[PDB]
RNA sequence: ACUGGCUGGGCUGGGCCUUUCCUUCUGGAGAACCGCAUGCCGGUGUGUCGGGGAACCAGGACUUUUACUCUGAACAAAUUAGAUCGCUUAAAGAAGGCCUAUGCUUGAAUACAUUAGCAUGGAAUAAUAGAAUAGGACG
RNA sequence: UACCUGGUUGAUUCUGCCAGUAGUCAUAUGCUUGUCUCAAAGAUUAAGCCAUGCAUGUCUAAGUAUAAGCAAUUAUACAGCGAAACUGCGAAUGGCUCAUUAAAUCAGUUAUCGUUUAUUUGAUAGUUACAUGGAUAACCGUGGUAAUUCUAGAGCUAAUACAUGCUGAAAAUCCCGACUUCGGAAGGGAUGUAUUUAUUAGAUUAAAAACCAAUGCCCUUCGGGGCUUUCUGGUGAUUCAUAAUAACUUCUCGAAUCGCACGGCCUUGCGCCGGCGAUGGUUCAUUCAAAUUUCUGCCCUAUCAACUUUCGACGGCUGGGUAUUGGCCAGCCGUGGUGACAACGGGUAACGGAGGGUUAGGGCUCGACCCCGGAGAAGGAGCCUGAGAAACGGCUACUACA
RNA sequence: AUAAGGGAAGUCGGCAAAAUAGAUCCGUAACUUCGGGAAAAGGAUUGGCUCUAAGGGUUGGGCACGUUGCGGCGUGCGGUUAACAACCAACUUAGAACUGGUACGGACAGGGGGAAUCUGACUGUCUAAUUAAAACAUAGCAUU
């Protein structure tokens, strides 16, 4: 089958080699798996030394990982947008290592209220369609919350426009063809700033 | 090429066996083990070639099924085990006990111990760091890993040990001024004094060594073997490896011979 | 080195594991614990220049600021092209003896090497280098040392 | 065959003064030359005594760069040269020997390869580098 | 043993070749042939074609026994030896040959901080239970085809075959908090290991202060004088060894297995405890290794002087694939790389080396062949099982023979 | 205008008819007056639809004074935006996916080719109304 020797290579030279010996166990390669987004099939196959990979064909979520807070939660990707090698990457909505996908930003909102006792990204305030509140069953919580909030610190405008919408931008950082699962971080500061700049241009 | 191999030629055994050319065409073929192929002492080699208790290959599997020879205190039962440096073997039928250890000419020798000294080794360590859980261990020259032990304990150091419990009991230093044997090379058996030792950033330091006689001789870091500071633990067999040159050697083979007779 | 631009291709360059988005500022004297450049010295008796430290260019195969560890042999030679992009080809000359006739003959070789954005190398200088893992089709060694010119 | 001597004549080597002699700091242990009092027949262990570190060991920094030669390390068995033992001699082999032993004892050496690579001493011969628009050395 | 003689002329001295002389672990052939020690042998021309036979199987006290098996008669679950058959392992080692191959194989010398590893050796893993569920072989019996180590449908029964599955401990750490007197607290969850991503620690190695913010405290005359301080391994060199936090997974492992001994306690219950072995099992170390990799070194030929990038030729970047590095492969972007110190191409009656023959010294020539490395099983490609094969006394397809 | 199987066996003679044909990319011999032969010979691709990438123009640039109905000039300087922002405008070239009764220069338009002999060097001209050629002319050479 396929094989990643350099025997039919040419040398540095110039040269044209002759013929050593046929092809080995070894050196082999496989056919790569082009992984898209659907409902969850994955592939076992037996590698060498007795040892197992997972094929990734299709999947729909994955865990991502805040950066500065430092919660991470599970949740689905959207959609493919933006991918640095190759375009057609992009149009097909298949997923590799280092693609910028977008991802549903529900978990992550949740979690910043039971945290810090301010609301996070709600201009709804408008249509007020939604609008509930829930009596807070103690207060030795707003003591500890108000330490949490005046501490740390408050989010970015950048990154509080897309809670607006519930869509946030992340980068896969995981081999899908390789370990079967997508996983990345949530990107922020100057390199959000580089890829916004890229994306709509 | 296609595995493992598994058959061993005469004329490429190695050397100190001294085994004839003639009478047949293999070699035992050390199995695996916790010594090198290259420098063990195959069990069927020491038992048939050197003390000559069993006359054939056939009669040599007899006796160990029997259970009757064990190695540091445990039975083995296959013939061709790699024996090694500093191993003891004691046979409590026939009631004496032998230690492995190289002569003046670069070889394996009997050598008679006393009970008393049968029941303790000492091994040079190989590697020294922390395992799973934070537990501190290190590795012998024989494969004998050992959890907890003492901090001052370096590496290229020696360890003595108990070989009934497997504990550290004392150690030496490895610096100027011990007693040490050396374990490869040319130079291989001879005993001397640390002098001074001489390192190169990069690998392969040498270290030079003084005879009893005033001689001098160096040899590379990974062949030096610390037994002591002075009066080795050890018991050294006769001649203490002084490496006689061949002018003295006829001088006192034909004197030893008029005296005797 | 003259590079214009630090971040001028389609991705986002960057050293792995150095995280910069943090919201409490802390000093550290640490090169890559605080969030700052990260280097280490390659040892043997070599010293990091000072163009490494202070530098903004990302490079993954300079032995300085890099993950390449350097091991094995130790060369010198002379250069003889720097026409490509980030590469150089260094000439070694010896003399090979000739039994029968009881005298030697010329010969030569020719070598490529990497070389680090930090050293800046024109035509015609000796320089030292280091073996490393296979980089490329024929790339193996790393430039370390730059002699000063006559 | 042994021993001493020659103001013995030679060969190889190591120390000082001649304008030259030999980098440097830290630590280790500790001598020589010195006195201190305690004791024998003008020398000495004296002691956690001190003025004191010849040499040595470990660690750091400094030193124009190649060729050449000397000594080491590392590197295969067989083969070639070569030591030992009357297989009835020999080509071979690695064996054997001692009174008599219900035992003792030994051998299976050494040199060579030779190109390339790694260390050490030497500093003749053959190349190379340095202060001239001082962009030079020192405190 | 550092050696020479005959031949041009009527006769002479030279250059110069022809002939003579000796060896060969170097093959053939002719004549002749009593004994002792040792024993090479279808390599050269055809890596041309093959009838017939053999060359790879394996059981201990210890995986599964209802043989209409034998033998005894201590075993009413079984109990001695034990065909057959399931299961486990090996068959990837040996043995043969020299067709291809001119920086390729190979030699001496380095690296793996760039990877896989059956087996051996030494350590090492607290989260119905007095025992879980369905099949199948051997066997009985009924059949097909001229034909093969081809196989059909019907009826029984096992596992160390296949598939499920049980906090027996505490402490500590991190989150939510029912409930106030605002200064801590009822009680609630998670926490072995493997897998994947993000974050934190992994210290230095000369010393003296004086300020702001504000709190463990000792003593105390209440004016306060103040404040000594606990760990941290390794390499020439790392993001190393190791540890902690938030989560994740068609997702692992942590013993429903077997043999000898016949023991000790009292609440005497067909109760509790207890020894030595066999076979397995997660991680690290070791052994036999394997794959890549640094430096230098090969015969004749110029009536072979310029070569490489159609459709990777040299380098940069993001990925894919592999046990891992790599123009090994996919996109985007630069214009490079070797050469008179002989590149590129053509020849080889060419596998490389250790080494054989012949000798003053210097050399010339041979090496298919007992040792080491590489390749092949009529010519090409493809693949299954497995730790390990691009295997041919393993399979699939084409071409040529049969 | 079309024809099964054969494909010049017809005839003084392949007379008439058929076959090839646009554009893009590969490939190309003997001979030679070194300019040619050459479109030598011989191969591959071609629709519809939804997308991607490349090739341009114009106007704006910091202070410090004086004139003027938020500014046009007079200047005195400094700086070279590690080239940004707004607006405007036609076509030509390259690459990918999907789709069909495998079709696509869909009509029109549109070269058959190769190995040789005789003869005139070439382009050019003539028997209007049966002969366009090897005939005439030509540059070059020589003579009076």
């Amino acid at each position: 089958g396929i094989s990643r020797d350099s025997r039919h290579k040419r040398s540095h030279t110039g040269a044209k080699r002759a013929f050593y010996r046929k092809k080995r166990a070894f050196e082999l390669g496989r056919q790569p798996a082009n992984t898209r987004i659907g409902p969850k099939r994955i592939h076992i196959v037996r590698t060498r030394g007795g040892n197992h990979k997972y094929r990734a064909l299709r999947l729909d979520s994955g865990n991502f990982a805040w950066g500065s807070e430092g919660c991470t939660r599970k949740t689905r990707i959207i959609g493919v947008v933006y991918h640095p090698s190759n375009n057609e990457l992009v149009r097909t909505n298949t997923l590799t290592k280092s693609a910028v996908v977008q991802i549903d930003a529900a978990p992550f909102r949740q979690w910043y209220e039971a945290h810090y006792g301010q609301p996070l990204g709600r201009r709804r305030q408008q249509k007020q369609g939604q609008v509930v509140e829930e009596v807070k069953k103690s207060k030795s919580v707003e003591k500890k919350q108000a330490a949490r909030f005046a501490a740390h610190g408050k989010v970015d405008p950048a990154l509080e426009k897309q809670f607006e919408a519930g869509r946030l931008y992340a980068i896969i950082s995981s081999r899908p063809g390789q370990s079967g699962r997508a996983d990345g971080y949530i990107l922020e500061g100057e390199e959000l700033a580089f890829y916004q700049r890229k994306l709509h241009k | 090429a296609r595995g493992p191999k598994k058959h061993q030629k005469r004329l490429s055994a190695p050397s100190h066996w001294l085994l004839d050319k003639l009478s047949g065409a293999y070699a035992p073929r050390p199995s695996t083990g916790p010594h090198k192929l290259r420098d063990c002492m195959p069990l069927i080699v020491f038992v048939r070639n050197r003390l000559k208790y069993a006359l054939n290959y056939r009669e040599t599997k007899a006796i160990m099924m029997q259970r009757l020879v064990k190695v540091d205190g445990k039975v083995r039962t296959d013939i061709t085990y790699p024996a090694g440096f500093m191993d003891v073997i004691t046979i409590e039928k026939t009631g004496e006990n032998f230690r492995l250890i190289y002569d003046t000419k670069g070889r394996f020798t009997v050598h008679r111990i006393t009970d008393e000294e049968a029941k303790y080794k000492l091994g040079k360590v190989k590697r020294v760091q922390l395992g799973r859980g934070g537990v501190p261990f290190l590795v012998t020259h024989d494969a004998r890993t050992i959890r907890y032990p003492d901090p001052l304990i370096k590496v290229n150091d020696t360890v003595k040990i108990d070989l009934e419990t497997g504990k550290i009991t004392d150690f030496i230093k490895f610096d100027t001024g011990a007693l040490a044997m050396i374990t490869g090379g040319r130079n291989m058996g001879r005993v001397g004094v640390i002098t001074h030792r001489e390192r190169h950033d990069g690998g392969f330091g040498i270290v030079h060594l003084k005879d009893a006689l005033d001689n001098t001789f160096a040899t590379r870091e990974s062949n030096v073997f610390v037994i002591g500071s002075e009066k080795p633990w050890i018991s050294l067999p006769k001649g203490k490896g002084v490496k006689l040159t061949i002018a003295e050697e006829r001088d006192q083979r034909r004197a030893r011979a008029l005296a005797a007779a | 080195a003259t590079e214009l631009t630090v971040q001028s291709e389609r991705a986002f360059l960057k050293q792995p594991h150095i995280f910069l988005n943090s919201k409490v500022k802390v000093k550290s004297t640490r090169p890559g614990k605080g969030g700052r450049r990260w280097y280490k010295d390659v040892g043997l008796g070599f010293k990091t220049p000072k163009t490494a430290i202070e530098g903004h260019y990302i490079d993954k195969k300079c032995p300085f600021t890099g993950m390449v560890s350097i091991r094995g042999r130790i060369l010198t030679g002379r250069v003889v092209s720097t026409k490509m992009h980030r590469t150089i080809i260094i000439r070694r000359e010896y003399l090979h003896y000739i039994p029968k006739y009881n005298r030697y003959e010329k010969r030569h070789k020719n070598l490529a090497a990497h070389v680090s954005p930090a050293f800046r190398v024109e035509e015609g200088d000796m320089v030292v280098v280091g073996q490393c893992r296979p980089l490329s089709k024929t790339v193996r060694f790393n430039v370390l040392r730059v002699l000063p010119r006559t």
